[PDB]
């Protein structure tokens, strides 16, 4: 969705359409986001 | 009856169900044509004598 705000998640409604079912059969109990860095310790 | 559907099925959607979970619209597996389904015409028969 188009957003012109950088914080304080805007109110209103917006549905999340399914994008992939991923027929996987693993167990997941620990999650960790993978974030890029602006490397330019 | 397989009339041409006016429903705007989203790309991920396949079917459309009635309040009683009876399918009232279907997605053709071979093509993205949306077909709405109406029950075969029926009704009572009364004899006037
Ligand atoms: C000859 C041929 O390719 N027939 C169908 C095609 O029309 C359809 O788009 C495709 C997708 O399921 O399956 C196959
Ligand atoms: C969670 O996944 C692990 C795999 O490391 C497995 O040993 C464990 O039995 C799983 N637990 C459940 C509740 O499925």
């Amino acid at each position: 969705t188009p957003i012109n705000l950088v914080r304080d998640l805007p109110q209103g409604f917006s549905a999340l359409e399914p994008l992939v079912d991923l027929p996987i059969g693993i167990n997941i109990t620990r999650f960790q986001t993978l974030l890029a860095l602006h490397r330019s310790s | 009856v397989l009339t041409e559907s006016n429903k705007k099925f989203l790309p991920f959607q396949q079917f459309g169900r009635d309040i009683a979970d009876t399918t009232d619209a279907v997605r053709d597996p071979q093509t993205l044509e949306i077909l709405d389904i109406t029950p075969c015409s029926f009704g009572g028969v009364s004899v006037i004598t």
